[PDB]
């Protein structure tokens, strides 16, 4: 087991066309979780 | 001692390092129920040689183009941290001693050369 | 705390007197112009002679470049270059500021 | 190497060095090294220029990436402007302000604090008190009309 | 009664990962995987129940 | 099948350096949520009255508590002490890998369930409503009558388990598995900082664990530790918690000290000034960080002598820390400085902001003065100006310094500089006016305020908005780093000396460095160090 | 006495316990401003004068020092001693016990204070007690201070030592008035003691400084100093 | 005497702590003179001796304190 | 009509904490009245001492407890 | 040359180990199930028990791998058997600091009794219904003290290459530990005060339960050690799993000594 | 060489193990039985029981606190509750 | 021979230290003699004026 690393080990794959949507979409959900919490705390008022 | 050295000498692969075994009724000693790296270390220590290469660098003397300091390794490189004349001369500098090439310190000018005590391929 | 600065000057003069390796000369110069002291004109004499011996013109120019950089005032640098002018003519080295 | 090199091989080497082949570079450097063993008094000025450029050049090991500070400044300015505009845009999506945020109420409070002697040293109940008091002014005091 | 050396030599003929090296080890692993899967499936539903406060009835 | 290989590599892994990336990414993910919660808080607190939250107080309390817990327990410690404490120490000291390779993996994998538990807690009927330091009487069954604050305690206990079990193998690694010839006293300063933080964590975490479990039992098993009705004292919890609370505000910062100490000399081309002095200053700060904990309880009403002593032993800490600052200054005077590099920018920006924060801290160490600032916005200004400026900046500097080694790709420089400048300006404007607000006497943890505290809050909200744009820019630059294909050399921070030639340097001086990690290939190998490095005895 | 608009420093107050805190703060700031300016200037100047393009040659052989370190370790110690001496003299002077002439109780309930005086108990047999409730916004008198006004405000005489005893019934509260420089914590089960002495004849506002749940922002405190005759009349009214 | 005897039970805790520490130290010092005894092995015997002496002195103190007539 | 007078400094409780002052005053007053007689004038002093400090929300509880006999004190 | 076929450093290289990803999940299950149960959610008692069984199973599966690697792979060289002691010493230090929190709570609640407790540490009423320290506690401390001598006898007999005596000593030590646990349980079941009774009981039970858990762990460790001995696995010079239990037992002994000195005699 | 050191170490171990066996068989034994006899004697000395006292200063406001009902049993019982010594 | 030239680092360091100390002292002195003393004077004047007016 003596390979040469390929200069990439980021826990996933990145390309331009399709994966860019997934990378920046997953960023939206984490950015929106607290808004979901706030909205759910103000439904029975 | 002689038995240990003879046993160590005649062995081809790591799978051949197995002790004779103990006997029922008495606790077994390390010399008879040790396998793998543990047995390797035990036999090397008994034989008087060193199992692993962990000798610090040779601080005494200064290297020269016609008389370099020999750094032994099992690989075509070995990282060494030079400090220079009797330890404390200049600031510590790390470096890598490539195969078949002379590594000259950029501060004290000492010369180191590699000794490949290993298997080429 | 150890050696003064006058003994440093003498030691580096002695070292520059006898050297026959480009790497040796370059590392000696690197370690010399870092001690807060600019050596006297004799040390520069020896350094230029050594550079001539090892056949490295770029170092012969870089020595004067470093002298100019380290000195604080222009008048001192002008005096330095004036003192070493005849050697510059003899060996044929050309100062950076004149080359371009 | 007792013979000089042709002039065109060394002119303005700074720009030409960018585009070349390893063979040509190696040949040029080895020729220069060979011709540097003769006494320097016989070297041409262009040869000295080329040798200095090759040795203490601005390429190879010492060629650093350049950052245009003008771009950094303009980017920061644009970011600040966008931030301010966004804050202003999401400020107009809130609830109506209280009833005590009116210039008339602020003036009434300023006049009322003088009767009760509040801050009677360097405040609203001082001797001259040419200051502002509780009138934050600006959009914080939209005088009702 | 000392089979230590014999089994020491025998078990070194297997190149499988250390948690499957011993013979007959799948029986103690796969049922465990199934049990953990069931527990996690229940745990998701339990958390969902907790969020919307309600006790089964 | 690639699925099996992927699962083996990333889930059933035992490689020390391949777990650090997981720590870093999870820390970033938690930090995003923390920052968004802070943005909500600061947008609510802009103008007087109920602006955005429809006249809700419990929701705001939940917001502040969750923000504090998320950004102090799940963001800085895992992304700084763990992400960079595992990747560099084995390399820096010259060891194959951590002493216990799978205990580290177990320690990491306790975080995701803890975060999920905290989120479930925040989503229950009420949620944690007592700030990031839950207090006994307000956080007993009488007020929070639901399964909301129980989960938030189990999450903290799980995080404590992870920290106290991951801080043991580091010590066992730096004591027993050093390279031949290298002694303990000669270890790099970053390793010493990591060792000291590990010692502090190991010593202090279990006390908080016990206190939190006592509080948890006081709600369910009918114990009466913190109930004045049964015979307890509600002030005991303060002692037990703050015996750990302070030794945790030094655990957060010290890795930043190490990172700056390793960033300055590398880009200043001069060795650090007085290494032994810095080591002894760090040791003294660590030792003196345990004998001063009650200075958070000046208004509770302790006897005079206790207040006098605890105020006398708090100012002393300012002597050693100060030394460190001077040393870094002494390092800048003399050496060539490349100030345009992003790591140097962050290192320089760290000093000014941290010294301002420390001076502000020294302001409110006296017992007499503390009555005019306790539970006001001056404390908020002080501790934010220290944490979000000395720890966050240290983290960003460490990332921008060591990213090419971990990932093997080079980021953009213009965008990094723009992000740094935006963050600097935004945070400074955010935390400037809070000083005046605290000075004028405005309490903290109030969604609404009197009518005269409007201007400064309205000013600070703008900066709070700008910082989020800075975060967006950081996300974009991190993305662009991964999909640019910009190879990086072995040791990018090596430049020829003044007299070194361009060919002699290339063919005779390459492969040199002042630290081991810069000798290995840019995407460091998996099984590095077949034969250990050696040092002169 | 009350917060101002765009204010920077403290607000005007009147109390012997408040005249010391501000003076000590000014004295300490005198020392701290010099250090702040010096450090920032040194940090900024060390970079402009040693940048790469001006100082290519590094002084890598100077990483030591034995007289500089001593001064580093010594001067801050002197600064700390100089700042500390008053900070202890004032503390011990302030904590001593005078001869109080009146007593009050400030029980901090959930979202409203309960004031009580029992000293004047005599054949009258009417110990005085009342509760302070924040006035709602709609009920505000014209020109009043929103979020800082109460229907019933504590009334005390001026130039007379007063001893305040503080406790609570539900959770940890805090009685805090900056104008008079008072801040103490009401913990359920123990009685905290504080000394107080009004100096001027005015109104002083404050708010609680320890969160108590959902209405931590609606527990204002109002103290009114009045002459002796006015205090006697007010007491006779109740 | 009847005075030192009353003193004994007047302060019985500091004597117990002192004798435990003294036995620990004395045993540890005495045992540090042999060859085939690892450090934990040496400390273990000191722990045992200290516990035994502490127990016996505790029983003695409990017996002595009874004279409260 | 109204004369300013209250409890002065006491050496036993100099610290800020005064939790024990009210308890001690209460117990001492009740022991005082138990002995001698209810008409003893000096005894009355303790009365004031335990009325100027106790929040008056505890005195009622203590009296109610002492009614049946569950008071956690000798008297 | 056989050296070239081995590795250069003595340290250990591990692989796979899928258990760490499962122990954390089981802990999450345990925490959630406990939270649900304490508040009385329907169909939430079997969940807790199954989660606990899963935890025990995963821990056993983990600890099997270490034995497999140490007794067959032969990867426990002279240096790898020193970190396994340093880590245990650090863990013991951590537990020692944890055990001081409860003592701090007890001392704070005892030195300065509140008024509602009668101003005397033993709360009025509860003073007359305490437990005599000249009773079962004395037998328990004597048993725990004489267990150490048996343990040392077993260890030394093992070192001297003797089998019968080592097994006999381990048998006596385990039996005495069981007897101590039984006595403690008996004393628990015959106390006239519950946990929710003032702070005295809430501290006594809290301080004793932790010691009970620690001694149970120690007993399990000794059982594992004796089973390993009986199979002809442990040698005379390499018995790390035994020296790692001796320290735990003696630390428990010392902690019990301190606990009995403080709580039983002083605070009563 | 090796044999001499091993033999000496084994001899020392044997002697010390014999000493500790003697200690644990001749000192740790009698004390155990004596303590057990003392415990039995003191237990028998007060085997009167009759621990049923009611209304004699009951409750005291700090015994049998019920902040939250227990989950096991009816809802107001402890874990090791005993109906023979514990009274309400 | 122009002789060795030395003593450059010390001059620069001393100059920087001197200017830094001068600036710090100037700032502190301005703070203490430009804000504190006028405020104390104003407070004393107000109190004495009130006391005189009381008559
Ligand atoms: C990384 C985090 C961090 C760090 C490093 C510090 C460092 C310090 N902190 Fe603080 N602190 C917090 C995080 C931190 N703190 C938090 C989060 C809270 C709030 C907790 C809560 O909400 O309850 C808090 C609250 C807090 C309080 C409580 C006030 C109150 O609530 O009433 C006090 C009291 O003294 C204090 C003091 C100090 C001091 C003296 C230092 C010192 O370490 C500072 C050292 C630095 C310097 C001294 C400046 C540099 C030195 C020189 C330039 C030399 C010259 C200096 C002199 C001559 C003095 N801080
Ligand atoms: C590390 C700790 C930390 C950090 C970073 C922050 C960041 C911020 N905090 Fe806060 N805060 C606390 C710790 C922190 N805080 C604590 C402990 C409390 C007390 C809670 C309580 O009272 O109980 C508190 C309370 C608190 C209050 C008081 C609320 C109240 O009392 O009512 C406010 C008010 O505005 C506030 C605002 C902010 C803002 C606007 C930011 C940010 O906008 C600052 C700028 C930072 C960013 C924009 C993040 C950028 C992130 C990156 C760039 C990622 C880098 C990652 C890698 C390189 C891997 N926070
Ligand atoms: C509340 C606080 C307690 C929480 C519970 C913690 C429990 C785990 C504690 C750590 C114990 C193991 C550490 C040493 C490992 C080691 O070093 O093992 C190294 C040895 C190596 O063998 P060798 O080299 O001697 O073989 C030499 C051959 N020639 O392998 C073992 O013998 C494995 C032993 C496994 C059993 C250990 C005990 C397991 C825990 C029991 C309690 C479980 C219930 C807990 C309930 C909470
Ligand atoms: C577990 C890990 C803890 C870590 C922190 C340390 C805390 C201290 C140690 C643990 C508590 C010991 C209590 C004393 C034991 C005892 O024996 O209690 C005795 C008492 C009974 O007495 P009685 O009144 O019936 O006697 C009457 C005599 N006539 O039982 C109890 O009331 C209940 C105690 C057990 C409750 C268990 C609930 C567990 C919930 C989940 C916990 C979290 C799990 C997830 C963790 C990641
Ligand atoms: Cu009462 Cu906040
Ligand atoms: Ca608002
Ligand atoms: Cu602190
Ligand atoms: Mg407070
Ligand atoms: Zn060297």
């Amino acid at each position: 087991s003596a390979p040469k690393p390929g200069s990439t080990i980021p826990f996933y794959i990145n390309k331009k066309p399709l994966p860019t949507l997934l990378y920046f979409g997953t960023f939206g959900v984490i950015f929106s979780i607290p808004f979901i919490v706030v909205k759910y705390h103000n439904r029975n008022l | 001692v002689k038995a240990a050295a003879q046993e160590l000498a005649n062995a081809k692969e790591p799978s051949d390092l197995i002790g004779p075994g103990g006997r029922d009724g008495e606790v077994p000693t390390d010399l008879e129920q040790a396998t793998g790296l543990e047995r390797y270390e035990l036999l090397s220590e008994l034989s008087g040689r060193d199992a692993f290469d962990m000798k610090p660098l040779d601080a005494s003397r200064k290297g020269t183009l016609t008389d370099p300091i020999m750094v032994t390794s099992l690989d075509p490189y070995r990282h060494i941290g030079c400090t220079g004349s009797p330890s404390g001369s200049h600031n510590l500098i790390w470096m890598t001693v490539y195969k078949d090439k002379l590594r000259r310190c950029p501060e004290c000018g000492s010369v180191y050369k590699l000794k490949f005590m290993g298997d080429p391929n | 705390h150890g050696v003064s600065l006058e003994e440093i000057n003498t030691k580096y003069n002695d070292f520059f007197s006898n050297v026959q390796d480009q790497f040796e000369l370059q590392r000696g110069l690197n370690n010399c112009f870092a001690y807060d002291i600019v050596p006297s004109s004799d040390v520069i004499e020896q350094a230029l002679r050594a550079a001539r011996r090892v056949n490295d013109f770029p170092t012969a120019v870089r020595i004067f470049e470093g002298i100019k950089v380290k000195l604080p005032t222009k008048e001192q640098y002008q005096a330095y270059v004036k003192e070493l002018k005849p050697v510059c003519n003899e060996l044929g080295i050309v100062l950076k500021e004149d080359l371009f | 190497g007792e013979a000089m090199i042709a002039r065109p091989r060394l002119v303005d080497l700074d720009k030409r060095w960018g585009i070349m082949s390893q063979e040509e570079k190696d040949g040029l450097i080895t020729d220069l090294y060979a011709r540097q063993k003769q006494p320097w008094t016989t070297l041409s000025i262009e040869e000295k220029k080329a040798a200095y450029w090759i040795a203490f050049g601005e390429h190879g090991p010492r060629a650093f990436s350049h950052i245009s500070q003008k771009t950094v400044f303009w980017g920061t300015v644009a970011g600040l402007t966008i931030g301010v505009v966004l804050f202003g845009l999401i400020r107009t999506q809130a609830a109506p302000s209280p009833r005590t945020m009116t210039r008339e109420w602020q003036e009434k409070s300023n006049e009322y604090m003088k009767e009760n002697k509040i801050n009677p040293i360097s405040g609203e109940a001082s001797e001259g008190f040419k200051g502002r008091g509780q009138i934050s002014g600006g959009i914080f005091s939209p005088s009702e009309k | 009664k000392n089979t230590i050396v014999q089994q020491q030599r025998f078990l070194q003929s297997i190149h499988k990962p250390t948690y499957l090296q011993r013979p007959g080890s799948f029986a103690l692993v796969y049922p465990y995987y199934a049990v953990m899967a069931g527990l996690g499936l229940y745990s998701l539903y339990a958390s969902g129940r907790v969020i919307f406060g309600k006790k089964d009835a | 099948n690639s699925w099996w290989t992927y699962v083996n590599r990333w889930i059933f892994s035992t490689n020390a350096k391949d777990i650090a990336i997981l720590y870093l990414l999870f820390g970033l993910v938690s930090g995003i949520i923390g920052s968004v919660f802070s943005f909500i808080i600061r947008m609510e607190l802009s103008a007087p009255g109920s602006q955005f939250l429809s006249g809700n107080g419990q929701l705001y309390n939940v917001a502040i508590s969750a923000h504090g817990i998320l950004m102090i327990f799940f963001f800085i410690i895992p992304a700084l002490f763990g992400a960079f404490g595992n990747y560099l120490v084995p390399l820096m000291i010259g060891a194959p890998d951590v002493a216990y390779p799978r205990v580290n993996n177990f320690t990491f994998w306790l975080l995701p369930p803890a975060l999920m538990l905290l989120l479930i807690s925040a989503l229950t009927e009420e949620g944690p409503g007592g700030g990031w330091t839950v207090y006994p009487p307000l956080s007993s069954i009488t007020s929070h009558s639901g399964p909301a604050i129980d989960l938030a305690i189990l999450s903290l206990q799980l995080t404590g388990i992870s920290s106290t079990l991951g801080s043991v193998n580091l010590i066992a690694t730096m004591i027993n598995m050093r390279a031949p010839g290298l002694s303990l006293y000669q270890m790099p300063l970053f390793a010493w900082a990591i060792m000291i933080t590990s010692i502090l964590l190991l010593l202090t975490l279990p006390v908080l664990a016990g206190g939190l479990f006592m509080l948890f039992s006081d709600r369910n098993l009918n114990t009466s530790f913190y109930a004045p009705e049964g015979g307890g004292d509600p002030v005991l919890y303060q002692h037990l918690f703050w015996f750990f609370g302070h030794p945790e505000v030094y655990i957060l910062i010290m890795p930043a000290f190490g990172v700056v100490s390793h960033i300055i000399p590398s880009l200043a081309h001069k060795p650090i000034f007085g290494k032994e002095g810095m080591l002894w200053a760090m040791l003294s700060i660590a030792l003196l960080g345990l004998m001063v904990w009650s200075h958070h309880l000046f208004t509770v009403g302790l006897d005079v002598d206790t207040r006098a002593y605890f105020s006398a032993a708090t100012m002393v800490i300012a002597i050693p820390t100060g030394i460190k600052i001077f040393s870094w200054l002494a390092t800048l005077t003399g050496g060539a400085i490349q100030w345009s590099r992003v790591p140097m920018l962050y290192a320089i920006g760290f000093l000014i902001l941290f010294t301002i924060g420390g001076l502000t801290g020294v302001i409110l160490s006296n017992s007499v003065l503390d009555i005019a600032f306790h539970d006001t916005y001056f404390v908020v200004a002080h501790f934010h100006y220290v944490l979000s400026m000395g720890a966050l900046f240290g983290l960003c500097g460490a990332y921008y310094y060591w990213s090419p080694k971990m990932f093997g790709l080079m980021y953009n420089e213009t965008l990094a500089s723009i992000q740094f400048w935006i963050l600097f300006i935004g945070v400074n404007i955010v935390f400037g006016p809070q000083h005046f607000l605290g000075l004028n006497g405005m309490p903290r943890r109030i969604p609404d305020y009197p009518e005269a505290f409007v201007g400064w809050n309205f000013v600070s909200s703008i900066g709070s908005v700008i910082s989020i744009l800075s975060l967006f820019l950081f996300m974009y630059v991190m993305y662009d780093q991964f999909t640019s294909n910009r190879v990086v050399k072995t040791n990018p921070y090596l430049i020829p000396s003044y007299f070194d030639d361009n060919v002699i340097f290339v063919n005779e001086k390459l492969g040199v460095a002042q630290s081991i990690e810069w000798l290995l290939h840019s995407p460091v190998h998996e099984h590095a160090f077949n034969t250990l490095p050696t040092k002169s005895i | 006495d009350a917060p101002s608009s765009w204010a920077l420093y403290f607000q005007d107050g009147a109390s012997p316990s408040y005249l010391g805190v501000t003076h000590l703060n000014d004295y300490l700031m005198f020392y701290l401003t010099f250090i702040f300016i010096g450090v920032i200037y040194a940090i900024c100047k060390a970079v402009i004068e040693y940048n790469y393009n001006s100082h290519p040659i590094a002084a890598k052989y100077t990483t030591h020092g034995s007289i500089v370190e001593f001064i580093w370790t010594l001067i801050p110690a002197l600064i700390l001693i100089l700042v500390a001496l008053p900070s202890f003299k004032l503390l011990y002077l302030l904590d001593e016990v005078q001869k109080p002439s009146m007593t009050v109780k400030a029980i901090g309930r959930q979202w409203f204070w309960t004031y009580e005086l029992n000293d004047f108990v005599t054949n009258e047999n009417e110990p005085v007690s009342f509760d302070s409730y924040m006035v709602p916004e709609e009920d505000l008198e014209e020109g009043s201070l929103r979020q800082l006004e109460v229907d019933n405000r504590l009334v005390l005489p001026i130039d007379t030592r007063i001893r305040l005893i503080l406790t609570s019934g539900d959770v940890i509260h805090s009685w805090a008035v900056p104008s008079l420089g008072i801040k103490c914590d009401c913990i359920p089960g123990r009685l905290n003691q504080v000394s107080l002495s009004i100096d001027r004849e005015g109104l002083f506002y404050g708010q609680c400084s320890e969160l108590c749940g959902v209405l931590h922002s609606s527990m204002p405190i109002v103290v009114q100093g009045v002459s002796l005759e006015d205090f006697l009349a007010w007491l006779e009214e109740n | 005497n009847q005075r030192a005897l009353y003193y004994f039970n007047e302060h019985k805790w500091p004597i117990i702590l002192g004798t435990w520490a003294s036995t620990m130290g004395l045993s540890l010092y005495a045992a540090s003179r042999n060859r085939y005894d690892t450090a934990p092995q040496k400390l273990i015997q000191a722990r045992m001796y200290a516990q035994g002496v502490t127990v016996v002195v505790l029983l003695g103190s409990v017996y002595l304190s009874t004279l409260a007539n | 009509q109204f004369t300013f007078g209250t409890v002065g400094f006491d050496a036993r409780f100099p610290n800020t904490n005064q939790t024990k002052h009210c308890f001690q005053s209460y117990i001492d007053y009740f022991r005082c009245i138990k002995a001698k007689g209810e008409d003893f004038v000096p005894c009355k002093q303790f009365w004031h001492a335990y009325q100027s400090l106790c929040p008056m929300e505890w005195v009622e509880r203590w009296d109610e407890q002492r009614e049946n006999g569950t008071f956690p004190a000798p008297i | 040359n056989l050296s070239t076929k081995f590795q250069g450093h003595p340290y250990h290289i591990v692989s796979a180990s899928p258990w760490p990803f499962f122990l954390s999940v089981v802990l999450f299950f345990n925490c959630l199930a406990a939270t649900l149960y304490l508040h009385g959610y329907k169909h939430s008692s079997v969940f807790f028990g199954i989660s606990f069984l899963g935890l025990l199973a995963t821990m056993y599966l983990w600890f099997r791998d270490m034995s497999t690697e140490a007794n067959i792979h032969g990867a426990h060289t002279k240096a790898v058997t020193k970190g396994l002691k340093i880590g245990f010493m650090l863990f013991l230090i951590s537990e020692t600091f944890l055990f001081a929190s409860i003592f701090w709570a007890f001392f704070h609640s005892s030195l300065s009794p509140t008024f509602e407790l009668g101003a005397v540490w033993p709360p009025v009423g509860i003073a007359d219904k305490t437990i005599d320290p000249l009773e079962v506690p004395l037998l328990n401390t004597v048993i725990l003290l004489t267990s150490g001598a048996s343990l040392t006898y077993a260890h030394y007999s093992l070192i001297a290459r003797n089998r019968e005596n080592a097994l006999k000593g381990l048998y006596m030590t385990i039996a005495l530990s069981f007897l101590f646990l039984g006595g403690q349980a008996y004393e628990y079941w015959n106390a006239p005060f519950t946990i929710s009774d003032s702070v005295y009981g809430a501290s006594f039970y809290f301080a004793t339960g932790l010691h009970g858990i620690h001694i149970i762990v120690g007993t399990i460790l000794l059982l594992a050690a004796t089973y390993n001995i009986y199979t002809y696995h442990l040698t005379n010079t390499h018995h790390n799993g035994f020296e790692c239990g001796i320290y735990y037992w003696h630390f428990c002994d010392v902690v019990w000594l301190f606990l009995y000195l403080t709580i039983y005699i002083w605070g009563s | 060489n090796w044999l001499e050191e091993v033999q000496a170490e084994e001899e020392h171990a044997k002697r010390s193990s014999e000493f500790w066996k003697k200690v644990t068989y001749y000192i740790g034994g009698p004390a155990l039985i004596l303590a057990s006899a003392n415990a039995y004697y003191i237990y028998c000395k007060h085997q009167e029981h009759a621990k049923h006292v009611e209304d004699t200063d009951p409750g005291y406001s700090f015994e049998n606190l019920r902040f939250k009902k227990y989950p096991w049993g009816d809802g107001s019982k402890t874990l090791f509750w005993n109906d023979k010594v514990n009274h309400l | 021979a122009v002789g060795p030239v030395t003593g450059m680092f010390k001059r620069r360091i001393v100059t920087d230290f001197s200017v830094t100390m001068i600036l710090g002292t100037l700032g502190a002195c301005y703070w203490w003699f430009g804000y504190h003393k006028p405020a104390a004077r104003q407070r004393e004047e107000f109190y004495v004026k009130l006391a005189a007016e009381k008559n």
